């Protein structure tokens, strides 16, 4: 639901 | 025809172009407002409601999990156990704080320092076990359990958010993480632990760390190259996707702005602070007269004034930019041989040590040669006009160089230049004088000058290329 980063 | 040093100045004005319409990388090539529309793409932002036009947003550090931390499939899919919490250590919350201040920096955000715990509008927490990405925050369109939630993982195995500096990655990812809790996306539709995204499935081009830090992308895709630096502020596109949000912040570094070694900032990420000093930032200027200067540097460099135009400055590729909406009005060379470009306004350009080539656009330029060989390039006649033209500060004859191949009367017209003493109503005629020095040409050959420039030390025939 949220947005990981690399 | 036109000499090299004039090509030099061509090619790096249509240098890291964006837009037009062929595809670049297999993509289609972006301007910065697309770009910025892009990350923009789901609408999320924060609602001013104690005054328009202005946002205030709090922060604070959690000391102890709070209750999505403590049941995260309770509020989220595909995300379980989060592992061991730990607080945000000193060095964190330091640098936490200047990633927030860069980004109220650029935008009408007012962060305000709500402290130790749960209160802040944003908050930030560490956690051990990795849900496919080395960090993750929300966007502000989710409901009020989850806004402005973000957590940054610390384990054995990776360390990079530990300690956050200056140029590493654990900057960049602070930087990254509130753009999101801001209401930033990345600029495609690719998310760690989701397949095995890579460049070729971004939705633009200029999808790279050179543009933008909410990408995943490496600058080397879009030509640049940060030499293992990575961008600790917003960049080109950044700045214009938040400022769409919550404006141009109009209040920030109003005056005299020196940007790079001698920088008056207070900002570690505009500063120089050594000769190998790995400089990678997109300047945001409200007002003033302001200054690129990268005189600390002996590797030869390429520096733009106009805005949206990136430099290459210290030995790096593509790392310094101006923000769409900015004016900046001088540019200093280091030792090393350089390419200084001006703008449409009045620039000082110094070039310092070493064989610079200085364009000083339209506008009435001071144009410091410095020592060695250095050519001054002209491209138009309105770029030194009779009656506001141009003045070179510290010409040498014989070693410096005044160059008019660039000019369409020599390109095309075929012109030949006389030189006289009076103007009889010919094309190309020229006066060259001296007390202090001055030439002035005739194109049009109605007997008055159309193009000039002022000498500081007198200048010969010899001295103007053709
Ligand atoms: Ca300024
Ligand atoms: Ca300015
Ligand atoms: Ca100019
Ligand atoms: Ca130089
Ligand atoms: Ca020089
Ligand atoms: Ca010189
Ligand atoms: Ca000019
Ligand atoms: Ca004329
Ligand atoms: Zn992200």
């Amino acid at each position: 639901r949220p947005k990981p980063q690399q | 025809g036109r000499s090299d040093a004039y090509t030099q100045v061509d090619n790096f004005l249509h240098a890291y172009a964006r837009g037009g319409d062929e595809l670049v990388n297999g993509h289609p090539s972006y301007t910065v407002d697309q770009a910025a529309e892009q990350i923009l793409r789901e609408q999320a932002s924060w609602q001013k409601a104690p005054g328009d036009s202005v946002l205030t947003l709090s922060y604070s550090f959690l000391t102890k999990p709070n209750d999505f931390f403590n049941t995260p499939w309770k509020y989220v899919s595909d995300i379980y156990s989060l592992g061991k919490f730990s607080a945000f250590s000193a060095q964190q919350q330091a640098q936490a704080k200047l990633s927030l201040q860069s980004w109220s920096d650029v935008t009408n955000i007012h962060f305000v320092d709500a402290g130790q715990g749960d209160q802040g509008d944003l908050t930030f927490g560490n956690f051990s076990s990795s849900v496919g990405g080395a960090a993750f925050a929300f966007l502000p369109d989710v409901p009020d359990a989850l806004k402005g939630q973000s957590w940054y993982l610390i384990n054995s195995s990776y360390s990079a958010n530990v300690n956050p500096a200056n140029g590493n990655y654990g900057r960049q990812t602070l930087t990254h993480e509130i753009g999101h809790t801001l209401g930033l996306s990345h600029p495609g539709d690719y998310n760690a632990g989701e397949g095995d995204p890579t460049y070729a499935d971004a939705t633009y081009a200029e999808d790279t760390r050179a543009y933008s830090v909410m990408s995943y992308w490496e600058e080397q895709n879009t030509g640049q190259d940060f030499k293992g630096a990575y961008s600790s502020a917003p960049l080109l596109d950044d700045i214009a996707a938040i400022q769409k949000l919550y404006g141009a912040n109009l209040t920030t570094r109003t005056g005299d702005t020196v940007y790079g070694f001698n920088s008056n900032t207070e900002r570690d990420f505009y500063s120089a602070t050594s000769s190998s000093s790995k400089l990678v930032f997109s300047v945001w200027d409200a007002g003033g007269n302001d200054t690129l200067d990268f005189s600390g540097f002996s590797q030869n460099q390429k520096i733009n004034l106009n805005e949206k135009a990136l430099s290459d400055v210290g030995g790096l590729k593509g790392n310094v930019s101006i923000a769409a909406g900015v004016t900046v009005e001088n540019a200093i060379g280091g030792s090393g041989s350089d390419l200084l470009i001006g703008n449409d306004v009045a620039n000082v350009l110094k070039g310092g040590a070493g064989n610079d080539i200085l364009y000083g656009g339209l506008g009435a330029d001071q144009l410091w040669g410095g020592a060695g060989a250095d050519t001054f390039v002209y491209g138009d006649i309105a770029e030194s006009s009779a009656a506001a033209p141009d003045t070179l500060r510290d010409f040498v004859s014989g070693q410096d160089k005044i160059d008019l191949s660039g000019l369409d009367a020599f390109v095309n017209g075929g012109l030949v230049l006389q030189y006289v003493d009076a103007f009889a109503g010919k094309a190309g005629q020229a006066i060259l004088s001296y007390d202090a020095g001055s030439l002035a040409i005739d194109f049009s050959g109605d007997a008055h000058a159309d193009f000039a420039i002022n000498l500081i030390g007198q200048a010969t025939q010899a001295d103007i290329v053709v």
